[PDB]
């Protein structure tokens, strides 16, 4: 909040790890549904899990390698990113994950 | 971990 | 924890950039997933200005509980080199990510 | 302006 006065140069990786990857929940068809724009990751590197019964953790790591003069450097190389959800998961729970076009999307069954 | 297909 | 941002506040920092020049090109990096190729309009205006145009339409049948995902995106990038105004400019788009070589003269 | 392919 209010780091919106600050200029791009001084944006950091360190401040988009900190809200990355922004979120859309919802819920269709008895089934929660997390979206994510996680672009430019590897999908065997993507790693969520539900932990309790109500968190879901979205972890990532990427190798980023840019020579030459930096300029800008705001893109997370790694992410962690904890959701509280709406729904108990069960611990059996079938939960389907897809990443296509940098896009995670996780149906969780809830009915 | 939830398998990411 | 878990503080949600409002959509409106990712709106103003969405996407991610990185800029860098190696080999005589200004490397132009934005996770900029979820998007049509067709819907992303990059160019740069005026000698040193890069800017990036995004569109998509977002649909999520049924209750939305947390919405963060931007709908628009706008950034205008500061550029270093007062580029060319003659040269090719590659763009690429794969796995959420544009990518955009700009040729330095 | 700018082709992304």
């Amino acid at each position: 909040g209010k780091e919106l006065q600050k200029r791009s140069e001084e944006l950091s990786r360190g401040f988009y790890e900190l809200v990355y990857p922004p979120v859309d929940m919802y819920e269709e068809g008895g089934y929660l549904v997390v979206v994510a724009d996680l672009a430019g990751f590897n999908k065997e590197k993507i790693k969520a899990r539900v932990s309790g019964q109500n968190e879901l953790i979205i972890e990532a790591e990427r190798e980023i390698t840019e020579p030459g003069v930096k300029y800008l450097t705001q893109r997370p190389k790694y992410v962690r990113k904890v959701i509280r959800l709406p729904y108990n998961v069960a611990k059996d729970a079938e939960i389907s994950g897809k990443y296509e076009n940098g896009v995670l999307t996780i149906r969780i069954p809830i009915a | 971990v939830i398998k990411i297909e």
